[PDB]
RNA sequence: CGUCGCUACUACCGAUUGGAUGGUUUAGUGAGGCCCUCGGAUCGGCCCCGCCGGGGUGCCCUGGCGGAGCGCUG
RNA sequence: GAAGCGUUUACUUUGAAAAAAUUAGAGUGUUCAAAGCAGGCCCGAGCCGCCUGGAUACCGCAGCUAGGAAUAAUGGAAUAGGA
RNA sequence: UACCUGGUUGAUCCUGCCAGUAGCAUAUGCUUGUCUCAAAGAUUAAGCCAUGCAUGUCUAAGUACGCACGGCCGGUACAGUGAAACUGCGAAUGGCUCAUUAAAUCAGUUAUGGUUCCUUUGGUCGCUCGCCACUUGGAUAACUGUGGUAAUUCUAGAGCUAAUACAUGCCGACGGGCGCUGACCCCCUUCGCGGGGGGGAUGCGUGCAUUUAUCAGUGGUGACUCUAGAUAACCUCGGGCCGAUCGCACGCCCCCCGUGGCGGCGACGACCCAUUCGAACGUCUGCCCUAUCAACUUUCGAUGGUAGUCGCCGUGCCUACCAUGGUGACCACGGGUGACGGGGAAUCAGGGUUCGAUUCCGGAGAGGGAGCCUGAGAAACGGCUACCACAUCCAAGGAAGGCAGCA
RNA sequence: CUCUGGCAUGUUGGAACAAUGUAGGUAAGGGAAGUCGGCAAGCCGGAUCCGUAACUUCGGGAUAAGGAUUGGCUCUAAGGG
């Protein structure tokens, strides 16, 4: 059972989870379902513990702090590319968008550009 | 939940009525607003047909009209003094459709001086000089001054009303429906209606 | 039920649709539109049981999608659009024009009309009222509303309306001695002249109408729809001229027609 | 007594009493106007309601009720309620098997406006259907006719 | 014609404050939803303003780390 | 052509509106019928298509409308508070 | 087709029942060659259910950076087909059953001048003077990657990315006009005063929708406390509208120029009005058996008044204060029904007597109750929550149920 | 429980706090298994609002049985001369 923020008790409780709370996706509009969730305090009786580093140390963890994975795909909105690339106005906005290249063995190489909105 | 149906009642002859279906949504009732006096807290409840009803849990400012002067001003409610329905509603200071309340009379004083140019609500005068010395004189011309005394022969306020202007509070009756419209508009009491409610308040404690 | 009904059983369909009992269980169930579903023809029956252009429901689906059906000056792709009364069904690819008018037996009949007589349409004003800024409005027997009408038009009159503009070309006043057509009830589809309008406060008015042959009949005011100035109808009347004949004389009419054709 | 015999103040909502009575008009007595309407259907508004002082929001003439629907008559039976009376309607129910009739009655509680002061038990009253006034009241008294009387010994 | 005697069947009364199964309820407890009054695990924004900075020319246009303003507020 | 009835009803006739299906029943050789709402005319082959039907009746009681006023009930002028 | 016959007696006329006789409507028995229609787990159990299916949906026209394909034609934002997913809509229709239900349902009639209403159709969308607009902000899907769990259409953490999702927010029309406030100025009876009129600088509000109060009376009713006007104001941060949307051919203007301005056909969208489909509560009349049910209702609303609350709205629907009412031998109230109502079915002189679980209309219910989310519309159950009764899996820590749908 | 009035604890005091007693309480879990026998003790209890059966000499049974409430404080109404 996943652990939910704000439950504030070690153990499992049943909550009437509505839309967009957590640990639940509704099967239809307005559906609420009672599900079992785990409190936000950790103890011995936990399978896993998702942890996020917030700052770097002295060296690199083997297999973790190396071979950085790129963001799968760049910005799409005509303003989210300007913030990333410091576009001012009408500085060839279309071309500055990131063009993802596609390389499959059973095909010719080719790069694919996305449709930019707004 | 709370049901507004007619089939749970006894029929006219006094016999018992057996329901032929369970409760339906269109015959529902919601809990009372029980509007209080305080900082504005208005809740929105969605009603039949996707429309919106404004639950007014707390009000402090209302839109009350003089009526006899065709003067409507956005003023502040002080408290509730009388309620024809229940005496408890006054005790808990609850705003309903027809309860009479005390409202601040400053906006009506401001309009009165700026329209009639006669001291109203003042006790002895020469106390708010930086503005009142200017409103009374205005050093105005021949026609405007001639336009102000033609507003003087009809300039007169009832003794009951002017007495309340001395106290700084006017009692007025709500005309709207807090809990439905989310606002507490009303009218200022004059004439026989004002005398009737003053007698009722006096009989309550006097 | 818990909400709107969107089915119509074949047996429960209106009689003037003239549907049979064996093809299926359901009926077109016309969509919402300018006319009530009891006195409207869905396009599906009009192109399948009236003109036999389409054989099944999907065949009349293809013809509507190709956009040649043009009701009241507008192309309509709805398979179950409620046509209604005196609406111009213009199919320009075939060059035929139809004005939807009840026959003598209270049933809508195929009334082929000339192209230039399809450019206008008659309409019965139902409610007259003034809107904001003091603008007078006018709603007709259709769900069509217009602004700024001639102040002489009152309720239950007739307005001469031309298509593609929506303006009032002319109007017919409701008065004694005016040709009309009955649009509901037993006398539905009878052409005649107003003779008397008796009124009942708080209830429906009753009017008395005499036809060309002299037969006098009465009906409610809500079933009156004046289509002529005095005597001269403003529209090409269908075959039979909106005259009602009893069981005695259509029989001998068949025998005469059969004998002549035999 | 007068018209103020309760916890609230009665007044016809369409009438403004406090019409700025100043020295240009003699005070008093400026008689307040009275709201009254013709209810239609040929019924004549009684003179008592034209010029009386009573307040009745359910009165057909001086209140906010519209008569529409069925108009029917009855006989006054009891008058032991406030501003409302019960009338009895007698009719005959036909039975096909015996080809004979069967006498039946239905009591109706109707609102009686104060304009009809001269109402005893046994009179003929014509009532018109209005919106539900009470739990069992849907008709309002429109005309009162005496029951072979008009003279009392 | 009736009592009496034998045999079957049908109901009736009957201690057992008999028993069983339904229905409507008093009282007590009372899940759950909804409303109100609180509550605030968290999640943002402004005040960034220790700094390198700086431009119409220490008077910052700012490129960002960063303390965190130990507040104002959603 | 606008207004009222010099009573109020019951009664009778007329008209309106009264779902369809079912019933009675009009038309129609389903190969006959129960059914169904279809179908029929010519073609010399251009018939580059013509004529129809999908009626009508009944729908009790209650409600609405317009005529009649014989039977039945109910009233008008008696302290005249009468026309 | 308006029908009778046998049986009490030694025998006769009757009363009177029993039996016979015909139909249809359930079962059953025997038999059964053809063909056209055609009812069918209603009756007892609205008792219990394994399994499978029964509600999903994309046009050129909301959002495609899946290689899952593919035109590449090669230096370009997006060729095109498109899985997935977000979004919108539907899932409240249909189908099944008849348990409840006796002025209740339902039928005919009438009203909403006492209300709500997705959609369709037609109106309305420059009516408001008030350093992004050549287009603003943040997240989240799908997707990559790390898992947990015995198990589920269970999901967490991490990393991206869009909108007709979610928010924010202009220009423009726009020049002004109107109503108040009125600096002053001008023409004035002039005369030593009043003067009768004009302009007007400066400030305040201006539109539709809402909530009040007031004034007058362009259209409409049988009748508005109608519609429309005029004034004073309000206009709710879980807060109304005043288009930051998407395709199709592509064109005109070129003074200023030359790089902009103009353009048609649609789609989507909306505050509000009308319309359509309705829905909801009401008016009058009408229901089977029972008096070994004659007096019921009223503390706990029973009948009515006043003022409110709540509801979409009218109403004891609820609350407070009052009045003591209201219904009954013209059968109230109570009880029973092997009662869902009606259209209709059987029988057929006429009159009637039975029958309508059952294909059409209306209602009710989804194992029994109760309570809710979303939505225009549900007290929904092929939606959720809880309890009761049954019942499934489990690694015993939990999880999942509703065939009176088709089989 | 107290005031007026009265008294000195009933023909002795002091120190201890064993058994047995006399008088008075409490007792987990069970609940008459104790006993001739519920002896003794225990339960209940006032008032207000409900609600009350068989039977009956119609008077009764009846406080039948059974159930709810009860404090303090701040008020609000009604009942007079
Ligand atoms: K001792
Ligand atoms: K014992
Ligand atoms: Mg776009
Ligand atoms: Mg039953
Ligand atoms: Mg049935
Ligand atoms: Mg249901
Ligand atoms: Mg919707
Ligand atoms: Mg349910
Ligand atoms: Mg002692
Ligand atoms: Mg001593
Ligand atoms: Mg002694
Ligand atoms: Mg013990
Ligand atoms: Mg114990
Ligand atoms: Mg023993
Ligand atoms: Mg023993
Ligand atoms: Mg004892
Ligand atoms: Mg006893
Ligand atoms: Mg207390």
């Amino acid at each position: 059972f996943p652990m939910k923020q704000g439950v504030l008790t070690h153990g499992r409780v049943r909550l009437l989870l509505s839309k967009g709370h957590s640990c639940y996706r509704p099967r239809r509009t307005g559906e609420r379902k009672r599900k079992s969730v785990r409190g936000c305090i950790v103890d011995a009786n936990l399978s896993v513990l998702n942890l996020v580093i917030v700052k770097k140390g002295e060296k690199d963890i083997p297999g973790l702090t190396d071979t950085t994975v790129p963001r799968r795909l760049g910005p799409k909105r005509a303003s989210r590319i300007r913030k990333l690339f410091n576009l001012s106005k009408e500085d060839d906005v279309r071309q500055y968008v990131v063009r993802k290249p596609l390389n499959k063995e059973g095909k010719k190489p080719r790069t694919k550009a996305p449709k930019i909105q707004r | 939940g709370i049901s507004r149906d007619n089939w749970h009642k006894r029929r006219k002859t006094g016999g018992k009525r057996k329901p032929y279906h369970k409760k339906r949504k269109y015959e529902l009732g919601r809990p009372a607003a029980n509007t209080k006096i305080g900082p504005r807290r208005i809740h929105t409840v969605r009603v039949r047909g996707g429309n919106k009803k404004y639950r007014a849990l707390r009000l402090d400012v209302g839109n009350f009209s003089w009526g006899s002067e065709c003067c409507t001003r956005k003023t502040r409610i002080i408290d509730v003094v009388y309620n024809a329905s229940n005496n408890e509603l006054v005790r808990t200071k609850t705003l309903v459709k027809n309860c009479i309340v005390l409202i601040d009379s400053t906006p009506y004083r401001q309009w009165y001086e700026s329209h009639y140019a006669l001291p109203l609500g003042r006790k002895k005068g020469a106390k708010l000089t930086p503005e009142e010395e200017e409103i009374l004189n205005k050093k105005r011309s021949k026609k405007i001054q001639k336009k102000y005394d033609e507003r003087k022969k009809n300039a007169k306020i009832s003794s009951l009303l002017e007495e309340q202007f001395q106290q700084g509070k006017l009692l007025a009756c709500i005309a709207s429906r807090p809990g439905q419209c989310g606002r507490a508009d009303g009218y200022v009491l004059e004439g026989k209606e004002l005398e009737f409610y003053l007698r009722k308040i006096k009989a309550r404690k006097g | 039920a818990r909400g709107p009904k969107k089915h119509l059983k074949r047996v429960a369909a209106p009689k003037h649709w003239m549907l049979d009992k064996l093809t299926g269980v359901f009926a077109p169930r016309p969509s919402t539109g300018p006319h009530k579903l009891r006195e409207c023809l869905p396009l599906i029956i009009f192109l399948r049981n009236r003109l036999k252009y389409a054989l099944t429901g999907d065949e009349v689906k293809k013809i509507c999608m190709q956009r040649f059906i043009k009701i009241d000056g507008k192309v309509r792709t709805d398979i179950t659009y409620p046509a209604g009364f005196m609406d111009v069904i213009s199919i320009d690819k075939t060059g035929e024009n139809f004005r939807l008018i009840y026959d003598t037996k209270g049933r809508f009949a195929v009334h082929r009309i000339t192209p230039e007589e399809a450019k206008y349409k008659l309409c019965k004003v139902r409610k007259i009222f003034v809107g904001t800024k003091g603008i007078p409005h006018l709603v007709t027997h259709d769900a069509r509303t217009i602004r700024y009408p001639d102040p002489l038009i009152k309720v239950n009159d007739t307005i001469q309306i031309d298509l593609e503009t929506g303006k009032i070309t002319d109007f017919i006043k409701f008065d004694t001695g005016n040709l009309c057509m009955v649009t509901g009830g037993a006398n539905l589809g009878r052409i005649g002249v107003i003779t008397n309008r008796e009124r009942h406060p708080g209830s429906f008015d009753v009017v008395h109408v005499k036809d060309a042959n002299g037969n006098s009949f009465a009906t409610r005011l809500s079933n009156i729809f004046v289509i002529g100035k005095g005597n001269k109808p403003w529209i090409s009347l269908p075959r039979g001229k909106g005259i009602r004949l009893t069981i005695a004389e259509e029989r001998d009419k068949r025998l005469a027609a059969k004998q002549s054709s035999g | 007594a007068d018209i103020q015999t309760e916890r609230a103040y009665q007044k016809q909502p369409t009438i403004f009493q406090n019409k700025k009575r100043v020295l240009l008009g003699e005070t008093g007595k400026e008689k307040l106007p009275r709201y009254y309407k013709n209810i239609g259907l040929g019924f004549k508004t009684p003179k008592e309601a034209i010029e009386g002082t009573y307040i009745d929001k359910k009165c057909p003439f001086t209140g906010n009720v519209s008569i529409r629907g069925r108009i029917l008559s009855g006989v006054v039976t009891k008058m032991k309620m406030q501003r409302t009376i019960v009338i009895r309607r007698d009719y005959l129910h036909y039975i096909r098997k015996y080809n004979r009739f069967e006498k039946r009655h239905k009591n109706m509680s109707v609102h009686l406006s104060p304009c009809f002061r001269d109402v005893q038990i046994g009179d003929i009253v014509t009532v018109g259907e209005c919106r539900p006034l009470s739990k069992t009241v849907r008709f309002n008294v429109l005309k009162v006719t005496k029951a072979a009387g008009t003279k009392k010994q």
